[PDB]
């Protein structure tokens, strides 16, 4: 198979912003109990890694 | 009051100590009605952010 993979510690990546005017929509958490509980920040853009980019992604990621 | 340069216009006024009669009235103090204070605990809280 070949894998990059499971083994990444990056999960996601995220831009936030807390200047524009913008819209707040909530991030997910990873906490079980419970799933409520909507927050609110802005939150921009965002991206999870892209498989397969192949490695090197490990280099650079770009959208 | 009057006889310096342009003549002034006089008002007398009561001292402290006494006044004595004015014209005194019973004020009623309104705000209603139930008065609270709330904790909402934050969400998500963080090193990087509270929200």
């Amino acid at each position: 198979y070949p894998t990059l993979s499971n083994w990444n510690a990056v999960k996601t990546i995220q831009l936030v912003s807390n200047l524009l005017p913008i819209n707040k929509e909530s991030i997910p958490s990873f906490r079980n109990s419970n799933v409520g509980i909507i927050n609110a920040q802005g939150i921009l853009a965002d991206f999870v890694p892209l498989v397969t980019n192949g490695p090197e992604a490990r280099i650079s990621i770009d959208f | 009051m009057s006889n310096s340069a342009i003549p002034l216009n006089v008002v007398a006024v009561q001292e402290p100590r006494l006044e004595l009669n004015n014209e005194r009235t019973w004020v009623v103090v309104k705000g209603g009605q139930q008065v609270t204070y709330y904790p909402f605990p934050s969400t998500s809280f963080s090193s990087n952010q509270f929200n």
